[PDB]
């Protein structure tokens, strides 16, 4: 009734495109940290019985390629999809290696009447990226996505190059003590809390200093989405 | 702490 | 702990700007419906303890303006705000009967270092408005503890039905009565996404238009559950 | 119905 089908025999895919070293001609930076995100979330995932694939420095053709074919399998015996993005950003754009993909393009191969096999099943994006540089089918094509952001529309998104990012550790560590517990919104909810209050940025540059980040929760899911059963 |  | 205070004195301020007429020379159609939308979430807001305020056919300037004054208030024994706009719109914005409005505008004013009655609490705005043009078919952050109830995705028209009022609003109105007394916020607008999704489609003599879904979008930076009674 |  008000909850997503959760105990098909699979619970997905758990897609983690974990990017770290850019092509120089970018000039992009590479993204310290992001490895251990990377391991987080594949264990994190893999805990939830989740078939997480972990892809390392694609290209943008090679991000597109791999969202096009994961979105033609057949996922009807699967509860759920997740993708996480772990890379360089800004507002609607995430970075291949060698240059930019707008995320509405990875996206749009999972719409409702793009991949029927998910229609109707929660679709989960989480997103550690920048979204600009400001510090501090009877159903919609377009239902059942949820979009975990890092950080607010306009905003950075901080990763620390020892402990990860901020958000992506914080997400880990509530799904650890909370999947078994709580529906996901409440889940996320936590996280902002974390991300918010428990984090602060420390730099020798004051322009970067002493900086706070909020992640931002855009669900269009239709049902409360519980990992258990 | 890096932006990303 | 997990739950935002509700039981300060005051649940808080609901003010409901409802634009039905817009001049002229924007070229802006008459949003036909409108008043029942607005009727209806005074009524539900007044059952939920806000203190409803109706505004209708403001220009830019006067929302601007009853947004900043509203942000200057001092709202220490309110638990919570909340600002619904009814209008027509486009991505990232709202429009006064005269022009349009940025909504980082209107929401800047209740920033945690900008409206400090406010900090800590959960600030809401609904928005019944088009998104553009597609169819279907301190040591606290200052942008935190903002929660935004998008009437649809971002980048799509919105649908407002001329008698019934809009698919969204009608939703939301009736899943408030319904829920607000058992259900925390987030599942509300869930129920909320569900209704608008699976029982609404457009009918016009326009095939463009015709046929066409919708799924609301709820933009959450709240950092604790939000439960309307205590 | 119309939009908005």
């Amino acid at each position: 009734d008000n909850s997503y089908k959760m105990d098909y025999p699979e619970m997905g895919l758990c897609i983690i495109i974990n990017n770290k070293n850019f092509h120089k001609s970018t000039g992009m930076t590479s993204r310290s940290g992001t490895d251990v995100d990377a391991a987080n979330l594949r264990e994190t995932f893999r805990n939830l019985k989740y078939e997480v694939r972990n892809k390392n420095d694609l290209t943008r053709e090679e991000i597109v390629e791999l969202m096009r074919d994961v979105s033609k399998e057949d996922h009807s015996k699967r509860s759920s999809f997740v993708c996480v993005l772990l890379s360089h950003g800004e507002e609607g754009i995430i970075f291949g290696t060698n240059g930019p993909v707008d995320l509405k393009k990875i996206t749009n191969f999972f719409r409702g009447d793009r991949c029927r096999s998910l229609t109707g099943k929660p679709k989960l994006f989480i997103i550690q990226a920048c979204r600009g540089t400001e510090l501090d089918h009877k159903i919609p094509v377009e239902a059942d996505f949820l979009y975990a952001y890092s950080t607010a529309p306009g905003y950075y998104s901080w990763r620390n190059s020892k402990d990860g990012s901020w958000f992506i550790q914080s997400l880990c560590a509530m799904l650890k003590q909370y999947a078994d517990k709580l529906e996901f919104m409440h889940i996320l909810t936590r996280v902002n809390r974390k991300v918010a209050t428990e984090f602060e940025s420390f730099s020798f540059d004051a322009t970067f200093h002493a900086k706070k980040q909020i992640p931002c929760i855009k669900s269009m899911l239709t049902k409360e989405l519980y990992f258990y059963h | 702490d890096e932006v990303d």
